[PDB]
RNA sequence: CGUCGCUACUACCGAUUGGAUGGUUUAGUGAGGCCCUCGGAUCGGCCCCGCCGGGGUGCCCUGGCGGAGCGCUG
RNA sequence: GAAGCGUUUACUUUGAAAAAAUUAGAGUGUUCAAAGCAGGCCCGAGCCGCCUGGAUACCGCAGCUAGGAAUAAUGGAAUAGGA
RNA sequence: UACCUGGUUGAUCCUGCCAGUAGCAUAUGCUUGUCUCAAAGAUUAAGCCAUGCAUGUCUAAGUACGCACGGCCGGUACAGUGAAACUGCGAAUGGCUCAUUAAAUCAGUUAUGGUUCCUUUGGUCGCUCGCCACUUGGAUAACUGUGGUAAUUCUAGAGCUAAUACAUGCCGACGGGCGCUGACCCCCUUCGCGGGGGGGAUGCGUGCAUUUAUCAGUGGUGACUCUAGAUAACCUCGGGCCGAUCGCACGCCCCCCGUGGCGGCGACGACCCAUUCGAACGUCUGCCCUAUCAACUUUCGAUGGUAGUCGCCGUGCCUACCAUGGUGACCACGGGUGACGGGGAAUCAGGGUUCGAUUCCGGAGAGGGAGCCUGAGAAACGGCUACCACAUCCAAGGAAGGCAGCA
RNA sequence: CUCUGGCAUGUUGGAACAAUGUAGGUAAGGGAAGUCGGCAAGCCGGAUCCGUAACUUCGGGAUAAGGAUUGGCUCUAAGGG
């Protein structure tokens, strides 16, 4: 079937190499995972030595990092917005190792306020009332509050950051391999990283 | 021009720039860390890797690669590649019939970090074995000393 | 040629069957063997049909619903006798299973039970 | 080959197995264990060709099955496991004890030893490591790996192991004039004292030995295997003191030998 | 010494867009396996719940036929 | 006892590691030899068994190590950007 | 043993070849009394094959309701021997041949800090707080019974029955501890405020293995982006471990009792680590003849970079975007080989010249190609599928092939 | 094919749809057997990407020969002021 075999290329001088020997099951390759976006469907390869490899043709839910915060959280992947090898792979919303994907970020938001007491993601407020009115106040005690004022003067969020929450979307990049491990572990793009993306994704359409 | 002329973004791994640069720390300028290794054997890192700006992957100092191996040195031969340049190793090879030698040469292909930004062509380039980085790439240049030079005219 | 369900057309097909199928015992592991094989609709080119009684009807049919053939053997685990049995729990387990008596003209008689598992 | 090899060649087989060239075609192939086949001895040669209890292969096989063969505190019914370095070899219904340890010729000879010298074992350390939950683990130049040692042995040292209990009873440190054993190559199966430890990064480290005669020799770190607190060896050494003699003085031995005994 | 004449042998050129047998390939067709997306001949389970039933006391613990819940799902 | 060489190599010597078999070759009366890795000592009969061997050399070229520095190549300070 | 002799001339010195001479290695001819070793369808055809055999396997210790035997000792689950069959393991070793193959194979050297690994040996298996457990569920073999087919190691329907097959699934340790969340309460500088500390009800996670991200720096390297820690989480229904297994003697506790609880020796089993046997791809150097082969490679990956895919892993292995590279008179590329490589063999002053199909190591192949299942390990062929070439049986509807294994 | 501009089908109309003709098509199976002779007809054909021999006055032969693709729709890149 499909070769990984080195023999069958040419020599670095350029001359034809001349099999010694026909294909092995050891030099083998398997086709393309070809990850989507969708219902999970992760089927089961039996690879070299008895193991298993975890192919992943569908996935909804990833687990995806903050980094800043030291936040994980399992989030729901909407699309795919930019592909540093082909630009085809957005455009088939194909999930890889380094493509840059659109997170939910609800989870984010309720560990920030959970954690920081401080509203994010808000447009206006009073809005969500059975459950705010009761985060923000707590009616805590002197040292619970003295202990929420200590996480405040750290607590701060970047400008492009912050405006992603008020469109609800994160914009983070995958780590994991899917098609390997089966599963679609990324972390939240910050900083220098988000502006080099932010201005790839306005030059492909902006 | 910067390290950002791809359609990709360049980073150590094992570096993380957004470490939280909140009202207590001045931003700017945080300078971000730069990774580095020594890479044993004796050899000495450059200053250029220590704290310049570029990223390879492949660098054995700033990169993910161990050397381990041999090591052996040759002459600088082309630099019309990227990252990368050729090396002519000259040697004797003995032939026993007639008691004498016979001039022989192999030319390696050599990944060159751009910590040497000062290498010309003819220059001694000692390089040491590392795991496979291309096709026909398998030895990472260490040490670059000049030919004979120094001073230009 | 044996018919295979699911095949769906009158006549013979070649399939590659592979273990536990139907119409094919591997000889070794993971052998898979290409096998002729007859369609699930019947027609007139046909040897035989088995065919299976689902219910009675009026009366009884000679040499067939009559002299009931019991089966070989009883239960062996020790669970199944007690679905059969309605056993409940430590009613002297052992006994309730079935023996099976053994009658052969150049021996003695003499019944024999069975090792209950589980 | 498609697989595993399970054949071994009367050919192929090790030199210091010392196996003729008439009696077949098949050497006894020993089965995978703590040591590695160049350097090990199967029970099959041990009870044939060293000890002659044996005459066939058939007839070390029901001496085995039988189990009064106890090698390293353990019965062993195998055929072909592989003994090894300084492994007790106890026969318990003939009262005799064997630690294996090679000769001044780099073959391993038959080391006869009293019952109670038996109940302890030396042992090379190999690798050290940390496992989970910061528990440190230590192999042996065997598979025997324990776990919770004493943090003063490092690598390449040597630990004084008990038998049926596992545990380390004291360790050797190495060290400059350290009695020795060497372990593999030419210099195999020479008792000597370390004189000087060169290291090569990168590359195998390389030591020198002074033997008792004063000849120095050198070897690689990886055939080292200090038996001895300085100058006292720890076991019963063989016959020939691991000392190596040319081929000069072996001659005059047997003269010396023949012409008394003549 | 060479032409010429006779006889043998050896190669050479030569119309025949000669012939034969191998090898490597373009293009077209393309068996079969594998992977993916479907597909669902069949095969079970729950909802059994028309009923005789019923027990901590028509409020079923249920012994099983039986419609089949005209569904949920493997 | 830890660090570097006040060049870098070629060269030469040493050491390591370099499968066995084959070759050379140590021992051994196979009845001699080609071979083989065996074998030898006493027994007065209790010898309720003793002593051995299964060496060593060579293994080109390439790679590793430590000494020498004669021959051979290669460099240091010339706009001093020198020690 | 560092060796020559005949032949051009009327005769002589040479050049120079022809012939002689000795070995071994194939065939052949003649001859052949003894005895010890001992090669042997390699050379042409890796051309074609009838027949027979060449891979099977059970211990006390997975599963016995065959009467196929048999102790019965007689009122009991199974005495014991056990065919068959399910299960586990092996069948990837060995053996044969040398067609392909010219930096390929192979040899020496070195690396995997770039991977996988059945088995063996040693670690680990109450580390996890979370109405069956005195043991849960369904089928299927073997077996009885009805057949079909010209034929096959072909099988269907019907009826039973088990597991260390296939699934499901607890108790227990287990009392808690730790980290977050913190109702409130207490001691507080007290004073009209801040207070500096303690307890703590209630909820959320806790172990190993996996995939991420972050923090710090118990052991180890020449050098880890090592090992080990700490935090936030994930943990894939063709979905990891957290024993529903089997024998051997049989014993202790009896307060509570009196019918239970405890017990040793093993075997089997496992997620993971180490080890062993390896395997795989790599580093440097080394190969015969040919220039009536001098320029090759690059659309169709050629050389390199970036990001991925795939693979057990590193790598143009493959894809996308880029750069225009890479190799050559130190012989690239191409062609030939009556080329499997090497250890080695013959000849023997020294230097060399030929030979290595052939018993040891490595590779390759199983009529030619190609593609796969199972498995730790095969692109397996005494495994399967397809095509091509041969070829067997047939009732012409189909079925069955692979001696470069031993004969 | 159409707009501006022009015209009335070329010195007659109507009805039918025989032969023979003039002009134009199609034809199973075969494929030049027809004929003095492939006459006539038929095949091919544009563009893109490959790929092209003998011979030669070295310019050519050459669109040699031979092969693949070609629609519609939705996009994506590159080429500027
Ligand atoms: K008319
Ligand atoms: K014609
Ligand atoms: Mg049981
Ligand atoms: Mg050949
Ligand atoms: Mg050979
Ligand atoms: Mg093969
Ligand atoms: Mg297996
Ligand atoms: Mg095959
Ligand atoms: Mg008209
Ligand atoms: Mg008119
Ligand atoms: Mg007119
Ligand atoms: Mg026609
Ligand atoms: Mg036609
Ligand atoms: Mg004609
Ligand atoms: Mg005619
Ligand atoms: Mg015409
Ligand atoms: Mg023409
Ligand atoms: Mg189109």
């Amino acid at each position: 079937g499909i070769s990984r075999d080195n023999w069958h290329k040419r020599r670095k001088t350029g001359g034809k190499r001349k099999p010694y020997h026909k294909k092995r099951k050891y030099e083998l390759g398997r086709p393309a995972a070809n990850t989507k976006i969708g219902p999970r469907r992760i089927h089961t390869v039996r690879v070299r030595g008895g193991n298993k490899k975890y192919r992943a043709l569908r996935l909804d839910v990833g687990n995806f990092s903050w980094g800043s915060e030291c936040c994980t959280r399992k989030t729901r992947i909407i699309d795919v917005v930019y592909n540093a090898s082909n630009n085809e792979l957005v455009r088939t919303k194909t999930l890889v190792k380094n493509c840059i994907v659109l997170i939910d970020s609800t989870p984010y938001r309720q560990w920030y306020e959970s954690h920081y007491a401080l509203p994010l993601g808000r447009k206006k407020g009073a809005k969500l009332t059975p459950e705010e009115e009761e985060i923000l106040n707590k009616k805590r005690s002197k040292k619970i509050q003295k202990k929420y004022d200590e996480r405040k003067k750290n607590a701060k969020i970047s400008s492009l950051l912050e405006e992603q929450f008020q469109q609800g979307k994160l914009l983070a990049c995958i780590a994991s391999r899917p098609g390997q491990c089966g599963r679609a572990d990324g972390y939240v793009l910050e900083g220098k990283e988000l502006e080099f993306y932010l201005r790839k994704i306005k030059a492909r359409k902006g | 021009a910067d390290i950002q002329t791809e359609r990709a973004y360049q980073k150590q791994p094992t570096i993380f720039q957004n470490k939280k640069r909140v009202l207590l720390g001045e931003t700017g300028k945080e300078k971000l860390p730069r990774y580095y290794k020594n890479i044993g054997l004796g050899f000495k890192t450059p200053k250029e890797a220590i704290e310049g700006t570029y990223i390879d992957k492949k660098c054995p100092f700033t990169g993910n690669v161990s050397i381990r191996g041999r090591i052996l040195s040759g002459v600088v031969t082309k630099m019309k590649m990227q990252r990368t340049i050729v090396i002519r190793r000259d040697y004797l090879h003995y032939i026993r019939k007639y008691n004498r030698f016979e001039k022989r040469h192999k030319n390696m292909s050599v990944h060159l970090s751009p910590c040497f930004r000062d290498v010309q062509i003819g220059d001694i380039v000692t390089v040491g074995e590392c795991r496979p980085l291309s096709k026909t790439v398998r030895f990472n240049v260490l040490k670059v000393t000049k030919a004979a030079g120094t001073k230009k005219q | 040629f044996p018919m295979k369900q699911g095949v769906l057309t009158h006549g013979r097909v070649r399939l590659l069957l592979s273990k536990g199928h139907s119409c094919y015992r591997p000889r070794r592991t993971g052998e898979r063997k290409r096998k002729s094989v007859r369609g699930c609709i019947v027609d007139a080119n046909l040897s035989v049909l088995n065919l299976v009684i689902v219910k009675k009807g009026e009366k009884d049919i000679p040499g067939l619903t009559d002299t009931t053939v019991p089966r070989r053997l009883g239960p062996k685990r020790a669970s199944r006798i007690r679905k059969l049995f309605n056993l409940s729990k430590e009613d002297d387990v052992r006994q309730y299973v079935v023996r099976k008596p053994l009658n052969k003209e150049g021996k003695k008689p003499r019944t024999k039970a069975p090792k209950i598992q589980r | 080959a498609r697989g595993p090899k399970k054949h071994l060649k009367r050919v192929a087989a090790p030199k210091h197995w010392m196996l003729d060239k008439l009696t077949g075609v098949f050497a006894p192939r020993p089965s995978t264990g703590p040591h590695k086949l160049r350097e090990c001895l199967p029970l099959i040669i041990f009870l044939r060709n060293r000890l002659k209890y044996a005459l066939t292969g058939d007839e070390v096989k029901k001496i085995c099955m039988q189990r009064f063969i106890k090698i390293d505190g353990k019965v062993r019914t195998d055929i072909t496991y592989p003994a090894g370095f300084m492994d007790v070899i106890s026969i318990d219904k003939t009262g005799e004890n064997f630690r294996l340890i090679y000769d001044t010729k780099g073959r391993f000879a038959v080391h006869r030893i009293t019952p109670e010298e038996a109940k302890y074992k030396l042992c090379k350390v190999r690798k050290i490591f940390v496992g989970t939950k910061g528990i440190p683990h230590l192999v042996t130049h065997d598979a025997r790996t324990i776990r919770y040692p004493d943090p003063l042995i490092k690598v390449n040292d040597t630990i004084q192991i008990d038998l049926e209990t596992g545990k380390i009873t004291d360790f050797i440190k190495f060290d400059t004039g350290n009695l020795c054993m060497v372990t593999g190559g030419a210099n195999l199966g020479r008792i000597g004292v370390i004189t000087n430890r060169e290291r090569h990064p990168g590359s195998f480290d390389v030591v020198h030995v002074k033997d008792a005669n004063g000849n120095s020799f050198a070897t690689r770190l990886s055939n080292i295997f200090v038996i001895g607190k300085g100058n006292k060896p720890w076991i019963s050494l063989p016959r020939g003191k691991g000392i190596r003699l040319t081929i000069a003085e072996e001659r005059d031995k047997r003269l010396a030998a023949k012409q008394s005994s003549g």
